């Protein structure tokens, strides 16, 4: 668009360093005297703080002495003093200014954590400080004299510093002194020179301080500026309406010693002019400059000199800096933030009659909520004449006035957010009815998501008073807009229990019902068929529904089907909306169908056919819910006599088992475990009791003997419903509760035998009684972390916008489906689900692209990409974003709070934040294949030998179950020298252990026939003849490598195969020699001269999960024995053992050779020394470290590996929070980049990635060839990007103000107020959302054109 | 009443510009500005720029075009 | 039930006097805050924490303001921020908006 000549909005802001001069650009009038008293009669002189020559007018055009007592006077000034009449409002920016006649420099700066003047000048602080004080003098001007320039000389040594040198030679002390020292500083001489060192210097101590002067040195290029504006020669003057005086009754003052602090800094001030023009010696008026400098740290606080109090009164005086700032930020900005207006705090109440876009509030709450509209509309029509006309029409509340009421209420649009929302679903936005209550009324179908209840859930209402808050209302905070949860594209409100039942009482069948047989020509007299009962609501009756379907792009063809169907869903059905197919409302009603009905009905019909459906189902869901009367009391429920027989059984076999301990066969942790089991399998019984009782018992005479139906029991309606029927639950309450965990956190093996409508004992009581105490506990305190959790999301993503749409990346990450275990658990779809495909997919079938590059995934295409078997796709990833300092759509993409697209101007960040925060609360031998399919053998090297067991020599024993399609079901990892009973192409059935091994031994097997001769290794020198008392058959068990001989640790056990000529066979593939290398505490199950068969026994060796573990992954805290991984591709070997190391000396073959590690060997390392590893195989066996597979193999591979193990954290836990949220978190953690190689910037420093991605992106360009510094992905914790903040404005917030202040003060750097968080400081539209293209203009209108 | 807005989305889907625009439009009715072309239905100006998006006759294009139009109504 | 948006407010802090006593507003929370950071209420949170109950003159610049019924203002300045703008003046930075 185009810049207006109006000026509208005061555009984004700069800050940085300025003249004092400007300060004089705000000489309205210089304080002078700040006694404003006749010094007898409390007389309000003028002349000072608090005058009209020096700042202002009194009041509105009104002059000090009173000679303009005219609100017309403007700009005439009482000729005596210069009083220019203009409004006294204006005097809260009245700027006034004090000549200083003294050079002051700045001990904040100086004793700063961060010695910026130090730093600054390169002269160490102790010296700077006795410089400062006035104790000793620096060396001016000098410099190639008796000391340097940037040095000091006492009092005692300066007079010797004359006696040699009086001759060019000066140097005094203090600010005036430096003030000729920063008048000389040779900023970019030394530029040139500290980057000479900073390629000559090479030590620690050295270049670190090198790397720091240089770069703030260029800082002041950075912004072009000239140390001397720090030394202040003029004194800046705050509004008088910013430092109050008043008089208290008596005659006294209640007085803010602001005031009595400007007063001292002026006190002070004209003491030390006065002591000028006096001429008094040095040390004298430079205590005076002290003195100058207290009064300033006297605004502060008091700076860092002692907590200045006040004659006879303990008070540090008025601290200026917490009165703006404070905690959590600032007192507006936290939970300060003040009880608001146009608001109304209360509890809520129900109201089924509550329309879908309507909400009920209070008559009470109206009037003291909608009064100033009343006042305007009554002076508006004309039945009020003055607004205190109005206030006395509603003193007595005239009907006249309610009707004024009611027009300033019919559309008017409301806000809802209740105090316990931490979450953005509790956000909503409605539309008011009249209440004759005190509690605030809701639409019903949404509670759930507010998760608010009735119990004491006060929710309080904010009135959207602009239209734009009104139009925010309806736009994306409607009750009508908030459709889906921002974490998964699911209509998040499922009818909860007691709508599922009404629904659920209506859609069913049975084989009894009466008029079951009848015709019917519309579901319309079906409807007038049941309201009078002239036959039952299950009847299976002939009725023509009119089913529809969009066989077209819009146009839904008309398809007219008779049905035999139940009464009840036949009603069901004048509630569909066309489109949705009869078959979905054809079953016995399903919960997870229910939701996911609307869901298809989003899909097939749209938006706005699903809602107004939602809406008629709430009203009919009240409805059918009465006609079932579903009630449940004693005489009602069942409970089966065979639960007592099952319990008869499982008391016999436990008497048994003590009585086997009273002999002494199963010990006492053997009976623990034994008896455990036999009770679970008892409940389960119980439950094959109780279950099938109570789902078909009911039989009744219908066309034969007696057909059975599905029993009508309320408890099975719950129970299948979904609704709020866990059969679990019921079944403890039914059936036998069972064993309740022990105060220790494991299990009291005394189940709760007698259940619940029966009787129950104190013994069972005990036993639960942990139970109780664990949850409660537990909740109680995950509540209050999953707080600080959103906390530390918010602190992570601020600023992050999706601000384009196509950038020009090929790139994302690969989407897998989790195919881990034994079924496939989240398919390649689900992920993909809403996002936008990175390149141009083919099928299975080759050379035919299915998907094209850029391209919106939906259903459809979902329902595309299942068709064939797809297994693998890509998708443009956000951490691959070419997007610089934001994200493009055609690399997020659609899965929202809505389906379509997303939008330049959603601020993404925090958004992830809320979404993935929420469920913190919710947190916490011989495998047989039991999958169906064709065992795959993937890189993994078998062997057939004796008996056909096709045993496994290779660590890469990837299992896949490649089935009928081709597509892997299941995965599974298959230990060393274990025995597969089927190959690579061979099909099995579930239930076969074909991935048969023993834990217990990792068996060292050759690959090929071969004698096995013990090379070097002798009773005594490396192994010990440990042929057992079991076994005399002939072994030479290896004793480890510190049980050998001191000399024999330098000794290889070598195994060596060789044949009856006693050459040595080769290894398949290379021309190495076969001598593997017998381990340590290995039981050799051979001797010399047994020949190995393919694969035969050489030897044998034995051997949080929520908050807590993902929490330490947000800070990547390097394990306890952290599993290293192979650092280069090539040979690894010994060398060095055991001094506290060892070396592992990791020589490639392809690469560069110096490699080697350090690494304590009390680990079990599965280094394979014989082979020639990759980049990438784990050396020892632990917890990993984010951070290494970061800088190893690559972003991607760690990323998408993490966000699928808290995949799997998630998946137990029951959440599905968004993964394209969790992909924008991982790429602000490594928001920084430690440079490795040298170019333009620095050699290591960690700098901005996307700041350095354009950087290159013009270092391949122009200016250069390639010079570009190359970084490394440098992985920060959560409280070093809240430690790394571009906007000191808001480190400063929650952090060391001091710190933060100076560290951005010493080169003033400027943040345009481009983000979030200082949008939040000065209060207004963010560059993005409804201030995305309001911001377009604003930026077209700053620092450019 | 009103059900949904994403018919306001099939002409301007920007979902936050839209308040933005409709909101100012709203104003220019509330002071004796203007006033508006599409009756109301006791909607008031919110739910008023509403109808006027969805239909499409009153949007971004258009308002402009009335600012632009104003500037000739006062300069001469 | 405690109804309170008008009233009169304390005079140590711009807090208002009360709680759930006499006069309830409501005392936003920082983590509400949070959500309509979740959300696009932006110029919402703006008038919110600060023309709303916040700025002691900027909500009678609102209450003279809707008795006329217009519902338009101007980016106004959270005055304390223009005495933070002092604070750095009275230190090495200053405030000088230029252009």
């Amino acid at each position: 668009l185009k810049a207006q000549t109006k000026t509208e909005e005061f555009d984004a802001i700069k800050i940085a360093l300025a003249s004092p001069d400007m300060i004089r650009s705000w000489s309205f009038g210089e304080v002078k005297k700040p006694e404003t008293i006749n010094y007898r009669t409390f007389k309000p002189e003028r002349d000072g703080l608090f005058c009209a020559r020096i700042f202002g007018p009194v009041k509105d055009y009104e002059c000090l002495c009173g000679k303009y007592k005219r609100l017309k006077h403007r700009g005439v000034i009482c000729e005596k003093c210069g009083v220019e009449v203009t409004q006294t409002k204006v005097r809260r920016e009245r700027m006034g200014h004090i000549e200083l006649a003294s050079p002051t420099a700045h001990i904040w700066f100086l004793k700063s954590l961060p010695s910026r003047i130090g730093l600054l000048l390169d002269m160490p602080l102790r010296d700077i400080e006795r410089v400062l004080y006035f104790e000793s003098y620096v060396v001016i001007e000098g410099g190639m004299t008796n000391l340097e320039r940037q040095q000091i000389l006492t009092e005692e040594q300066y007079l010797d510093a004359l006696e040699e040198f009086g001759d060019e030679f000066d140097a005094k002390m203090g600010a005036e002194a430096i003030q000729a020292l920063l008048k000389s500083m040779d900023l970019e001489q030394e530029c040139e020179q500290l980057r000479e060192e900073l390629n000559e210097t090479n030590s620690e101590t050295k270049r670190k301080k090198l790397t720091k002067r240089i770069k703030l040195l260029e800082a002041f290029v950075q912004s072009g500026n000239k140390p001397e504006w720090m030394i202040l020669t003029v004194l800046p003057v705050l509004p008088p309406d910013l430092r109050p005086l008043v008089p208290l009754d008596g005659g006294r003052f209640a007085t803010s010693d602001l005031n009595d602090l400007y007063r001292r800094v002026i006190n002070r001030n004209n003491r030390l002019k006065r002591l000028l023009d006096l001429a008094a010696p040095d040390i004298i008026v430079r205590n005076e400059k002290r003195m100058l400098q207290e009064a300033v740290d006297a605004l502060l606080d008091n700076g860092r000199r002692g907590r200045a109090i006040t004659g006879s009164n303990k008070r540090p005086l008025k601290s200026l800096a917490d009165m703006i700032k404070g905690k959590q930020g600032r007192f507006r900005q936290n939970l300060l933030g003040k009880r608001v207006d146009y608001s109304g705090r209360s509890v809520i109440t129900v109201g089924p009659y509550l329309r879908l876009h309507q909400c009920g509030l209070p008559k009470k709450m109206a009037l003291e909520l909608f009064k100033p509209f009343i006042y305007g509309k009554l002076e508006l029509r004309g039945l009020a004449t003055t607004i205190k006309a109005a206030k006395k029409m509603v003193e007595r509340e005239e009907a006249v006035v309610w009707d004024i009421l009611d027009e300033v209420i019919r559309e008017h649009p409301v806000l809802l957010n209740r105090a316990p929302t931490l979450h953005r679903l509790g956000i909503q936005a409605f539309e008011p009815v009249l209440i004759e209550g005190k509690a605030i009324q809701l639409h019903p179908l949404v509670c759930a998501a507010y998760n608010a209840d009735f119990d004491g859930d006060q929710m309080a209402v904010h009135v959207p008073l602009t239209l734009e808050a009104q139009l925010e209302a309806r736009a994306l905070m409607m009750s009508t807009n908030n459709i889906l949860s921002p974490a998964n594209g699911e209509p998040i409100i499922v009818p909860s229990q007691d709508v599922v039942l009404g629904l659920y009482y209506m859609t069913r069948d049975c084989v009894n019902a009466k008029g079951e047989g009848m015709v019917l020509t519309g579901p319309k007299e079906a409807e007038r068929l049941y309201r009078s009962g002239l036959a039952s609501l299950h009847a299976r009756v002939k009725v023509r529904i009119t089913e529809y379907e969009k066989d077209a792009n819009g146009e839904l063809v008309a398809k007219t089907s008779l049905k035999d169907t139940t009464v009840g869903r036949a009603i069901l059905w004048m509630i569909v909306p066309k489109g949705l197919p009869y078959s979905i409302v054809n079953q016995a009603l399903g919960k997870k169908a229910i939701s996911k009905m609307l869901n298809t009905c989003y899909r097939i019909l749209g938006l706005k056919p699903t809602v107004i459906f939602a809406d008629q189902i709430m009203y009919t869901g009240f409805a059918y819910a009465a006609r079932s009367g579903a009630s449940v009391g004693i005489d009602d429920m069942v409970i089966p006599e065979k639960k007592h027989e099952i319990i008869s059984e499982a008391e016999a076999e436990v008497a048994e088992i003590q009585e086997q301990f009273q002999s002494g066969l199963v010990t006492a942790g053997e009976r623990y475990n034994k008896v455990i089991d036999i009770w679970a399998a008892a409940n389960d019984r119980v439950s094959k009791a109780m279950m099938d009782n109570l789902q078909t018992e009911t039989v009744i005479n219908r066309d034969g003997q007696e057909e059975k139906q599905v029993s009508f029991n309320s408890i099975y309606m719950m129970a299948d419903s979904g609704a709020r029927g866990s059969a679990a639950q019921i079944r403890q309450l039914a059936g036998m509760r069972g064993l309740m965990a022990k105060p220790d956190g494991s299990i009291i093996e005394t189940p709760i035998t007698a259940n619940f409508r029966e009787g129950l004992n104190v013994l069972q009581y005990f036993i639960s009684t942990h139970g109780a105490r664990k949850g409660l506990a537990d909740t109680a305190l995950k509540t209050a972390n999953s707080g600080y959790l959103t906390r530390r999301l918010v602190d992570v993503a601020q600023d992050l916008v999706v601000t384009e749409d196509d950038c020009g990346t090929h790139e994302g990450i690969m989407m897998t489906p989790v195919i881990e275990g034994g079924d496939v658990k989240e398919p390649l779809r689900d992920r993909v689900l809403g996002r936008v495909t990175a390149e141009d997919v083919l099928k299975p079938g080759t050379a035919d692209i299915l998907v094209p590059r850029n391209t919106l995934l939906h259903e459809q295409w979902c329902d595309l990409l299942e068709e064939n078997s797809v297994d693998a796709v890509k998708v443009r990833s956000v951490v691959s974003c070419d997007t610089d300092f934001g994200v493009c759509a055609h690399c997020y993409g659609r899965d929202l709070a809505r389906g379509h697209i997303i939008n330049k101007g959603e601020a993404i960040g925090v958004i992830a934040a809320q979404s993935i925060g929420e469920p913190g609360t919710q947190l916490t031998s011989s495998i047989q294949v039991k999958n169906k399919g064709s065992i795959k053998l993937s890189n993994v090297k078998s062997v057939v030998n004796s008996s056909g067991k096709l045993v496994i020599t290779s660590r890469n024993t990837e299992l896949k179950l490649i089935d009928e399609f081709g597509r892997t079901k299941e995965s599974y990892k298959v230990p060393y020298g274990a025995v597969l009973a089927k190959g690579d192409g061979e099909q099995v059935a579930g239930g076969e252990t074909v991935a048969n091994w023993d834990p217990h031994t990792m068996p060292v097997i050759t690959e090929v026939s071969g004698f096995v001769r013990f090379t070097d290794m002798i009773d005594g020198q490396t192994i010990t003849r440990q042929t057992d008392e079991l076994t005399g058959l002939s072994s030479l068990v290896v004793l480890d490598s510190a049980e050998r001989t001191a000399g024999g640790k330098d000794l290889r056990p070598a195994l060596k195969i060789v044949d009856a000529q006693g050459n040595d066979v080769l290894i398949p593939g290379t021309d190495m020699p076969a001598q593997y290398f017998l381990p340590g505490k290995a039981i050799v199950q051979l001797e010399d001269g047994v020949q190995i068969s393919s694969g035969d026994t050489l030897a044998r060796i034995p051997q949080t999960g929520g908050l807590p573990r993902v929490a330490d992954l947000f800070e990547a805290r390097r394990p306890k024995e952290p599993a290293i991984l192979a650092e280069i591709s090539g040979i690894v070997s010994f060398g060095k053992e055991t001094k506290g190391k060892r070396r592992l000396v990791i020589t490639p073959v392809d690469g560069s050779d110096p490699y080697e590690e350090m690494i304590p060997k009390w680990r079990q390392l599965n280094v394979f020394e014989g082979e020639r590893v990759e980049r990438g195989d784990v050396i020892s066996d632990g917890p990993e470290a984010p951070h290494d597979i970061l800088r190893l193999r690559g972003v991607h591979a760690v990323t998408r590996y993490i966000v699928n193990e808290v995949q799997d954290v998630y998946r137990l836990q029951g959440v599905k929070i968004n993964d394209k949220h969790i992909e924008v978190i991982v790429r602000q953690m490594l928001r920084k980049a430690t440079i490795v190689n040298a170019g333009s910037s620095d050699f290591l420093e960690g700098e901005q990635v996307e700041y350095s991605r354009v950087k290159i992106a013009n270092r391949e360009l122009e200016a250069n060839g390639k010079v570009g510094a190359t970084y490394s992905r440098d992985l920060l914790g959560i409280t070093k990007a809240s430690l790394a903040t571009e906007s000191f404005i808001s480190a400063a917030s929650f952090q060391e103000t001091t710190r933060v202040l100076t560290e951005a003060a010493v080169a003033g750097k400027r943040d345009e107020l481009r983000g979030l968080k200082e949008n939040v400081i000065v209060g207004r539209l963010i560059p993005a959302g409804t201030g995305y293209a309001y911001h377009q203009d604003r930026m077209r209108r700053r620092a450019a054109g | 009443a009103r059900v949904t807005v994403q018919d306001a989305v099939e002409k301007i889907g920007n979902r936050f510009d839209l308040v933005l625009v409709a909101a100012r439009r709203a104003r220019q009715m509330q002071v004796g500005g203007k006033d508006p072309l599409v009756p109301e239905e006791n909607d008031k100006t919110t739910v008023i720029a509403l109808r006027e998006i969805e239909e499409g006759l009153i949007n971004n294009q258009i308002l402009d075009v009335r600012e632009r139009q104003e500037q000739q109504e006062q300069e001469a | 039930m405690h109804a309170r948006s008008t009233g009169s407010y304390s005079l140590v802090t711009q807090q208002p006097l009360g709680g759930k006593a006499q006069f309830g507003g409501q005392r936003f929370g920082e983590m509400e805050v949070w959500a309509l950071e979740a959300y696009g209420a932006a110029y919402t949170l703006q008038e919110m924490l600060t023309v709303k109950s916040d700025d002691v003159n900027g909500r009678t610049k609102m209450y003279k303001n809707i008795v006329d019924g217009n519902h338009q203002m101007e980016p106004g300045m959270p005055e304390s921020f223009n005495v933070l703008l002092k604070e750095i003046r009275s230190l090495g930075i200053n405030i000088e908006l230029e252009d």
